[PDB]
């Protein structure tokens, strides 16, 4: 079947400031079919309370979803998003880089 | 400004895991306002924007009935599509539909839309005349002939020119403080050395609504399209969007580069540069 | 406001 692999961006709602509460976003888009597994990670471990948007799609029929959770960034804590999809042979991990 | 309403339907089969799931979402511009999910504990149309909450019980009941009927109709359509493509009952497949209306700046209908897809590929579309169809393949031509015989286009035209426009105008009025407010981007340029002889300039746009925006880099006044890394516009989660554009430049040449931003919330396009 | 389906595929 013709399938499309997800694009992934990991970023914060507001410019990151250590010790200030914020939201950590993982935006997955451009994928088809719609089933997808997304985890947000803190120091490699799954964050329990993650919400996501309702399934919708772009003009080219590919799907997109926003997964998000409240977080308070620090200098040392590492955050990431881990994505699985039928097009991937292994989960793809994208690290949060506060400059992107 | 100009405005649109769109509904997006996704029907997904899952043999061995129950009947196909049907999801519908409705948008005005880049603002979602309703959802329906046949997998919910109690499937019903649910509000997703504050300005829709004031609609009365008749509105919620009418839309819920539509989406409950559509759940059944799209389960049938998924079975039909297997016949049209000679496919087995073992695989998972997806039908999508998107339809709605666009208004110009004076509130007049600009055009209507109604398109469907099967497995992420165009299947059939209502033409701009709201009277004829374009079928993508010989399967969709079967649907086209059925819809021609049943005069489906005439019913869609009546919705798109009538109820679609009337309700969009109502939503725009009820939600005017947000739907009719453009939030301009907050913009800045950052500088990231990559080596002793090159650096990245990244032009940021944050906090903007609606999502449409243009961000470009020029070098000596010439667009740098091939050399620009441009990320997809992305939601912040507070209704607004974010985007950036980056170029790698020779150290010492940074002032030859300008970032240009166009957005409907800006009275004039902006020009920015790295400000060390 | 959504529209009703008119016919199957």
């Amino acid at each position: 079947m013709i399938q499309r692999t997800p694009k992934i961006q990991v970023y914060s709602r507001h410019p990151a400031e250590n010790g200030k509460s914020n939201f950590l976003n993982c935006y997955v888009s451009g994928f088809h079919p719609s089933d997808i597994e997304v985890d947000l990670l803190k120091n490699g471990e799954r964050i329990e309370k993650v919400e996501h948007s309702d399934l919708s799609f772009s003009k080219d029929w590919s799907f997109y979803l926003l997964y998000y959770t409240e977080f308070t960034p620090t200098e040392k804590d590492e955050y990431a998003c881990r994505v699985n999809h039928v097009t991937l042979s292994q989960p793809k991990i994208v690290k949060w880089d506060r400059d992107m | 400004g100009s405005h649109s309403m769109r509904y997006f339907y996704t029907a997904m089969s899952r043999p061995g895991r129950g009947e196909p799931r049907f999801i519908a979402v409705g948008y005005v511009d880049d603002t979602q306002f309703v959802r329906f999910d046949s997998d919910a504990a109690s499937p019903r149309t649910e509000p997703r924007a504050p300005w829709i909450e004031q609609e009365g019980p008749e509105y919620w009941d009418r839309n819920t009935q539509i989406f409950k009927t559509n759940t059944q109709t799209y389960r049938e359509n998924l079975r039909i599509a297997l016949r049209y493509y000679n496919q087995s009952e073992a695989g998972s497949h997806i039908i999508q539909r998107m339809y709605g209306c666009d208004l110009g700046p004076d509130g007049r209908l600009l055009r209507g839309h109604d398109q469907s897809a099967y497995d992420g590929k165009d299947y059939i579309a209502l033409n701009e005349d709201l009277s004829s169809w374009t079928a993508a393949d010989t399967a969709a031509q079967i649907t086209q002939r059925k819809w021609e015989a049943a005069r489906v286009a005439e019913q869609l035209r009546a919705y798109l020119e009538g109820l679609c426009v009337e309700w969009l105008r109502r939503y725009l009025e009820n939600g005017k403080e947000t739907l009719q407010r453009a939030d301009p981007p907050k913009t800045h340029v950052t500088h990231h050395p990559v080596s002793d002889h090159e650096a990245t300039l990244r032009c940021w746009a944050l906090g903007f609504y609606p999502a449409e925006i243009t961000l470009t880099w020029q070098r000596d006044g010439e667009d740098q399209t091939q050399d620009t890394e441009l990320v997809e516009t992305r939601p912040a989660g507070d209704r607004t969007f974010q985007k950036w554009a980056a170029v790698v430049v020779p150290s010492g040449e940074e002032q030859r580069y300008t970032c240009h931003v166009q957005h409907e919330g800006l009275p004039k396009p902006l020009t920015l540069r790295w400000e060390p | 406001q959504a529209t009703q389906e008119v016919k199957n595929w």
